[PDB]
């Protein structure tokens, strides 16, 4: 419908934490 | 060189075209397309995952991609991530590369007001100040807590005016900051032409393929071929005078006597006769005005004999006998 | 007898009877149909709108519709101001009437819930102004857009000349979308409905008009190219003032203006023999399909003259006035064309309005251009 | 039939004789029994409403009946 | 206005009104119309009506310049200020910007100065509210028709307003100008009525002068012998042969039909009697006579001679040498335009192809260098840059713009004939 418009902005785990302290050390 | 051309073939109106087209996008493959939607549906939580890590994604694909962009920017993610962030949800600024009317200036104002004006910003606004503008912003970026805060979408990135290289270079900066998320797609063969290894340094571009076959409904509009003059001058002969139909009735008959080239046309001269004949041209005058109107609208062509001759084709030529001048 | 043609020159049409089914919605304050109004020009659709709307204001229930012309803008922001002026009251303007979605918020009244309707006037401007699929056809796009959701919709009434427009429309937009469909034209009337509109404006009627069927005479062999019959009676009304000034009469006065100089008068403009060797000049020169410089000509005149001998060779300065002798009666025009050595450098190219078939019966009465041909 | 008979009309409108779209009633009469066709010519009344045809055809026109506009 | 005061000073020290000094001042362009007479009506009648009930029309006329449109419509609003209207002289080249008219009408209704912008919304907000008047001239209506024919839809859209104060008078340079410029929509608008204005005829080009020659054609005037001033010692008298008046009214308007042409070529003729008659005399700056015909003659002639014939055969040597080189090119090829290369080629060669006669040496010695045999073996001649800018400026020869001085080509401006035939002398 608006779509011809251009750029109308709009408004609408034991495993990974494992990853998130080596990520971060790495970095 | 006796070639089969597009004027030679059974030409289709405005509303005979785009209804039965829409019977085929919305009933040709309808079935298996929604099968293909749900079956990548579950790669859906390893975008969510990667998207953290500040990458930039890039979707590449036959077909349009439209349509799947928007359901898994605005439905799954921007609400996904503000739940897992702990209130309104994330900011999405699309971007649409096919509306050819997309500028630097005008997309980066909504990008620095969708952003924080923390501080006086406008005062470093001064001429070309936005990479200027944008690196105060980048380096104050290094710094703070890292926590997605915008996604922003850009459908066909190798669009009209997404392409243009002063347009690429500014977004090439935007997507080295952690704060935001950038989700694009294209749809060219040639579109890895576009970035070096300076770009992709800052992009860091990762690619995924969907293909959906979509027919790019919004996509065609901006588009046109011969089907969007034979066609233009058909509208003109609906709305004039009584006079000027038979007037080209009788240029038509002796026109198409003899493609529609120029050996089949007429001489002024007889044809003022002519057109005396039947009590319709008074002189060379009052002929020639109402004969400009058809040459105002590009309705007829001369060339020398003085040889006045249409430019639509033999088979054209009748039907705009049978159909409107009958 | 001044009084009674004093008074001459200055519901009521049979196509209002077509809008007030068009605004079949307009007196129970419902969304109406769909309008683009189009026509060929000069056939009176400025003012036949501008007759709908006066009438439409002066019998209409709060009562607020506004029009404004089109004319000097080449940019969508200030009709959106206009709006604002049947309501004078004072608000921030700027931001509110430039972006589309800024039109968006300007759409809640106030009083007692009317809902409003504008009028785009001349949209052919804005139509025929600045490059079309960048910002005009963008801006065509922007205005029909009707997908509000209350009932209170900015109903486009827009007018237009020639007829390239639809095809002009997205296939988006021609998919039965906003102001499109109704797309009405007016034929011009031939004399079928606009003189008897002349006969009621004769309400006030003199004993001698003249006789009506010379005015349906009129009417009929005015029709062949033509709009505004008030206007072909602002025809009549010079001469009747002609029927004064003595104390389709003129339309022949007129004609025999614009017709003669080829089959008659062209001798009339070259009572000069010489001036008859000069115009057969410049056709020989024309051989050369080139820019017909006056040099050019001169040089073909020369040449030939020491071939046969009728005059003696004459000077370039005489060769100047002579060939403003057959400028000033309309034969042939001289323009200042183009040669870009240097700068925009001005050589004189001429063109001649004859034939030789309108030449070769002129020319075989006299034996002297026999030599020269 | 009546193309013919208009068509001679057609090329002596082409000439001035008639100086204007006026024409008088002689210019008729001695623009049918004076030229080529003989024995076409219909009745008083007949090719008299044959030129009714021709001004329901809006070609020509009857005015001020000693001449015709 | 205000200045008029201070452009008057006091010390005029009795300048000598001669004889033909009081033909001059009634032969000034200034100071009913014989020739458009009865057309004076056609406007009148078709102006009368309208400003007597308060309607708004259009009225175009055209013609070439120097038939009175610009005379005749003053004269139209002149006898009707005995008898609700504010006359404005809206001429199109004296304004500097197209869009500078806007901010006269607005400024000519209330005295307030405002953008063009601005000032066309106050005008359209004037021509279609004002319960119930203004005559404007749109002259020359060349200049404001240019851009993009936006000006030009403004100025008959206002007249269609059925309640618009408003009368406005077009005249034009060509009666086309509403069919080769303007669009049909605006075609519409400008009406049928289109009064034409021809040329002027020669009898009427005689009822032409003596209107100016009222009361002083074959008139007396009382002269002292010592000063040649004149008085409206002899009392002399002074007389113009109308023939010689005929013969330059059966030139003017033979070409142009114009009424300034006729006007200053008998001004121009009165003047060369003026200086002949001062020159047998003497009477300066402090029986019976007559203009001749041999004046008007001259006069008339004085209008069309030239003298680039006697230009270039009273030029230089080598601007004779350059452009007899240049018609031999033209000759040899045919091509009408040469390298400028080549035509320093040609010169060179032009010396030699001739024999070894002294004068031609003479020429040779000097042709390269100015005597001074020390200072030798130029390679082009002597000024050459210099001939070829003389012969640029003064418009005979034109040269296209290139750094490369061999291969710029050069186009001949004035016809190659005379240019050969003044060359034989
Ligand atoms: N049927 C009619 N009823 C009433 N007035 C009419 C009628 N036809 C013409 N007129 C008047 O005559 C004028 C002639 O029309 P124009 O204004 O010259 O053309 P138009 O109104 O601009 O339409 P265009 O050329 O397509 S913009 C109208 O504006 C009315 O004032
Ligand atoms: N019939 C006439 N009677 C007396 N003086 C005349 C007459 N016609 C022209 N003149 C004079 O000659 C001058 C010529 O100016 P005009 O012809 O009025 O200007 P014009 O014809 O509009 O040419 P333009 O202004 O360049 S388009 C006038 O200003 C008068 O001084």
């Amino acid at each position: 419908a608006d779509a011809q418009r251009s750029h109308y902005t709009v408004y609408p785990e034991k495993r990974w934490e494992l990853y998130h302290q080596l990520h971060s050390h790495f970095h | 060189k006796s070639r089969h051309t597009m004027s030679m073939a059974p030409d289709v109106t405005r509303e005979e075209f785009s209804l039965v087209s829409n019977f085929f996008n919305e009933n040709f493959q309808k079935r298996p397309r929604q099968k293909l939607f749900e079956i990548q549906k579950k790669m859906f939580p390893q975008y969510w995952f990667e998207l953290t890590q500040g990458f930039s994604l890039l979707f590449y694909g036959v077909g349009s991609k439209r349509n799947f962009l928007e359901e898994f920017a605005i439905d799954y993610l921007s609400p996904k991530i503000a739940y897992s962030q702990l209130v309104n949800s994330i900011p999405c600024l699309i971007l649409n590369g096919y509306n050819p009317s997309c500028n630097y200036r005008d997309v980066f104002k909504e990008i620095t007001d969708l952003l924080v004006p923390a501080e006086l910003t406008r005062s470093e606004t001064k001429g070309n100040h936005v990479i200027l503008q944008i690196q105060k912003m980048i380096d104050f970026y290094k710094n703070q807590p890292l926590d997605i805060k915008l996604i922003l979408v850009v459908h066909n990135l190798d669009g009209p005016s997404i392409r243009k290289n002063t347009f690429q270079t500014m977004l090439s900066f935007l997507s080295v900051i952690r704060q935001i998320a950038i989700v694009a797609s294209t749809d060219h063969i040639y579109a890895p032409l576009l970035w070096d290894n300076m770009k992709a340094q800052n992009y860091n571009f990762v690619f995924h393929d969907i293909s959906n076959f979509e027919p790019s409904t919004v996509e065609s509009t901006f588009q046109d071929v011969m089907k969007m003059g034979a066609e233009g001058a058909k509208y003109v002969l609906q709305s004039l005078t009584v006079n000027s139909k038979k007037m080209y009735k009788l240029l038509i008959e002796t026109q198409m006597q003899n493609r529609g080239t120029q050996r089949t046309g007429v001489e002024l001269k007889l044809f003022n006769h002519l057109c005396a004949a039947d009590f319709i041209a008074s002189n060379e005058i009052a002929l020639r005005s109402m004969l400009r109107e058809f040459i105002e609208h590009k309705m007829a062509n001369i060339t020398k004999m003085e040889i006045i001759w249409v430019p639509y084709t033999y088979a054209e030529l009748e039907k705009l006998l049978k159909t409107v001048l009958n | 007898k001044a009084l009674l043609q004093k008074s001459s020159e200055l519901a009521r049409t049979a196509e209002y009877e077509q809008v007030m089914n068009f605004l079949a919605k307009a007196i129970s304050e419902h969304r109406s149909d769909s309008l683009y109004i189009t026509g060929p020009p000069g056939t009176g659709k400025t003012a036949q709108l501008d007759m709908i709307i006066r009438q439409k204001f002066q019998s209409l229930e709060s009562v607020a519709v506004t029009s404004i012309n089109c004319i000097s803008l080449g940019e969508p922001s200030s009709i959106f101001q206009k709006i604002f002026d049947s309501f004078q009251d004072l608000n921030g303007p700027t931001l509110q009437i430039k972006n589309m979605q800024h039109l968006q918020k300007f759409l809640e009244p106030y009083h007692k819930k009317t809902t409003f309707v504008v009028v785009l006037d001349e949209m052919d401007r804005l139509l025929h102004a600045n490059t079309s699929e960048t910002q005009s056809v963008r801006t065509i796009l922007e205005l029909f857009l009707l997908a509000k959701l209350p009932t209170v919709s900015f109903v486009l009434i827009g007018m237009a000349n020639s007829l390239d427009m639809k095809d002009r429309f997205l296939s988006r937009l021609n998919l039965d979308r906003g102001l499109l469909p109704q797309t009405i034209v007016f034929q011009p009337y031939t004399a079928e409905q606009m003189y008897e509109i002349v006969i009621q404006k004769m309400s006030s009627l003199p004993t001698i008009i003249f006789q009506p069927m010379a005015i349906k005479f009129a009417a009929k062999k005015c029709a062949g190219n033509t709009g505004d019959l008030r206007k072909l009676f602002d025809v009549l009304r010079g001469s009747i003032e002609i029927y004064e000034l003595e104390k389709l009469n003129y339309i022949a006065k007129v004609f025999s203006k614009f017709v003669n100089n080829n089959s008659t008068r062209t001798r009339i403009a070259k009572l000069n023999i010489q001036q008859k060797l000069i115009l057969c000049t410049i056709i020989q020169s024309l051989k050369l399909n080139s820019d017909a410089t006056i040099d050019e000509s001169f040089d073909h005149y020369i040449k030939a003259i020491t071939k046969t001998d009728t005059l003696a060779p004459l000077q370039r300065n005489e060769f100047l006035e002579i060939c403003t002798i057959l400028e000033t009666c309309g034969l042939v025009s001289i323009k200042k064309t183009k040669c870009k050595g240097k700068t925009k450098r001005f050589v004189d190219k001429i063109d001649v309005d004859l034939d030789m078939r309108e030449f070769y019966d002129e020319m075989t009465k006299i034996s002297i251009l026999k030599p020269f041909l | 039939r009546l193309s013919l008979i208009s068509g001679i009309i057609a090329r002596l409108m082409q000439t001035e004789i008639f100086e204007e779209e006026s024409y008088p009633v002689a210019s008729l009469f001695e623009r049918i029994n004076e030229e080529l066709p003989e024995e076409e010519k219909f009745s008083a009344q007949e090719y008299l409403a044959g030129l009714k045809i021709m001004s329901d055809r809006n070609n020509l026109m009857v005015a001020d009946d000693k001449v015709w506009r | 206005s205000r200045f008029e005061n201070k452009l008057k000073t006091t010390q005029k020290h009795q300048i000598v009104e001669t004889i033909f000094s009081k033909v001059k001042k009634q032969l000034n362009s200034s100071y009913y119309l014989p020739a458009r007479e009865n057309e004076f009506a056609s406007i009148y009648l078709s102006a009368y009506s309208a400003i007597e009930s308060d309607s708004a029309t259009t009225i175009y006329v055209a013609g070439t310049p120097g038939v009175g449109k610009t005379l005749t419509v003053r004269e139209v609003v002149k006898e009707l200020l005995s008898s609700d209207f504010l006359y404005v002289e809206i001429n199109g080249l004296k304004m500097v910007k197209p869009t500078d008219c806007y901010e006269t009408l607005w400024n000519k209704v209330s005295g307030e100065r405002l953008t063009w912008a601005a000032s066309m919304e106050s005008l359209e907000f004037y021509f279609k509210r004002v319960p119930k008047t203004i005559v404007v001239l749109l002259d020359e209506l060349d200049a404001m028709v240019t851009k993009s024919q936006d000006i030009m839809y403004n100025f008959f859209n206002w007249t269609t307003y059925e309640n618009a104060k408003l009368i406005v008078i077009a005249v034009a340079n060509t009666m086309d100008l509403p069919e080769r410029q303007l669009g049909n929509k605006i075609t519409s608008r400008i009406g049928f009525t289109r009064i034409m204005f021809t040329g002027y005829t020669h009898e009427e080009l005689k009822n032409i002068i003596d209107l100016r020659l009222k009361g002083l054609n074959d008139s007396f005037f009382y002269v002292d012998t010592k000063t040649g001033n004149a008085i409206l010692v002899r009392k002399v008298r002074l007389r113009m042969s109308a023939d010689a008046i005929e013969i330059a009214s059966r030139k003017v308007a033979s070409v142009s039909g114009d009424a300034r042409r006729a006007l200053k070529v008998c001004k121009r003729a009165a003047e060369i009697a003026e200086k002949h008659y001062m020159a047998k005399h003497g009477y300066g700056y402090d029986g019976v006579q007559t203009v001749h015909i041999t004046h008007v003659m001259k006069a008339l002639n004085e209008t069309l001679n030239s003298h680039v014939i006697t230009f270039m055969t009273r030029l230089s040597f080598t601007a004779k040498l350059f452009i007899y080189a240049l018609l031999n090119l033209m000759k040899k090829n045919g091509s009408q335009e040469q390298e400028l290369g080549d035509i320093v080629d040609e010169i060179k060669l032009l010396i030699e192809v001739n024999g070894s006669n002294k004068f031609v040496m003479e020429i040779a010695k000097t042709l390269f260098q100015q005597g001074s045999d020390n200072i030798s073996e130029q390679l082009r001649i002597i000024s050459w840059d210099f001939v070829l800018n003389q012969l640029l400026d003064a418009g005979i020869l034109f040269k296209q713009t290139m750094k490369n001085d061999r291969i710029c080509c050069v186009k001949l401006n004035i016809s190659v004939e005379e240019a050969k035939r003044a060359m034989n002398e």
